[PDB]
């Protein structure tokens, strides 16, 4: 063209602020981890109290 | 970085006698200059073995 | 060595808009009866400040003889033979559609703004037909 | 059989308005003094994105000899003989107004936007005159 002809290295760009993450697929063992006695994977909060190894 | 533009002057021949102002085109010249930017610094330490 | 740049030597340079994107003028004069050398007619009319690019002359068969002899001139009031001189495209044996070769790039003056067709040589046997002229030019 | 429709194969199609209703560029370079092969001058200048339609070259009588030998080249900075090669319309015996026959429908590149006239052969006896060039083209 021969109108106002802007340069190739003078053309603007733009960078976005919103970023994407990668999917993780949380857990398939999550409904089965409880602290009661009739659970498959049983937890113990006895060392969350006073002390121990 | 930071890019700065420039426009030149105008160049051709005055369209003598008969010629249009729609036939015979010009471009307008245009250029760029980009300045890159960097971090830099300096520091000084002071002990206590050399201070009392 | 003294061949400098033109009288044009400093400016920018034309494109899209209302300038002199080149133009036409078209006429279709109709000849009838007998055809002698006392014929003259305007087909089109031109500006004052304009330069011609090219003239196209297409006609029919006007002299249907075994030896055709009809002959046309295209010009204006100043020069009667300015664009075409002894055209012979109206003959029934040759071909039509001859482009102009003389006096192309020149500025029209005052009193020369009407294109005439004058008959140069008598027709041996006059037929009925028409002659078309298209003149291309532009303006500053 | 594999001759398909063109790279054009899908769209509508232009008319009245601001497009590339075809255009001109005209220059009148004036030669004077003695005429050697060290002559070069711009007559007009072209766009970047444009395709040429035709170049018309009309000149005066520049070499008034019994055997004329002046010879012109019309081109640009890339090819010195792109439009006309060995024109010989400036001779005082032959006719002027020769249309271009080589390199018509081609897109102008960058750095090729100025039409030069260079003298190819020396003039046997230099006269004073001028040379006119009209270049038709259009834009997308």
């Amino acid at each position: 063209m021969a109108d106002f002809s802007l340069a190739t290295a003078s053309q603007r760009k733009e960078w976005s602020n919103k970023a994407h993450m990668e999917y993780v697929r949380r857990s398939r063992f999550a409904p089965y981890i409880r602290n009661t006695e009739n659970s498959i994977f049983q937890g113990y909060s006895d060392l969350e109290k006073r002390a121990g190894d | 970085t930071l890019n700065i533009p420039l426009f030149y002057k105008l160049g051709g021949a005055p369209v003598t006698g008969d010629t249009p102002i729609v036939g015979n085109e010009t471009p307008l010249d245009n250029y760029n200059c980009g300045v890159p930017v960097a971090l830099r610094g300096k520091g000084v330490a002071i002990t206590k073995n050399q201070t009392f | 060595m003294p061949a400098t740049n033109s009288a044009q030597a400093r400016l920018a340079a034309p494109g899209h808009g209302f300038g002199g994107n080149v133009k036409v003028s078209y006429g279709s004069v109709a000849f009838t009866g007998t055809i002698t050398t006392a014929d003259a007619a305007t087909v089109c009319n031109l500006p004052v400040g304009a330069i011609v690019l090219g003239v196209t002359l297409e006609s029919d068969d006007l002299d249907t003889n075994a030896t055709p002899t009809i002959t046309l001139n295209v010009g204006d009031a100043g020069s009667a033979t300015r664009y075409f001189s002894a055209s012979t495209v109206a003959q029934a044996g040759t071909s039509s559609s001859a482009p102009a070769t003389t006096g192309l790039l020149w500025t029209v003056t005052e009193g020369n703004t009407a294109v005439r067709i004058a008959v140069a040589n008598n027709a041996a046997t006059s037929a009925d037909g028409s002659v078309r002229v298209a003149v291309t030019y532009y303006l500053p």
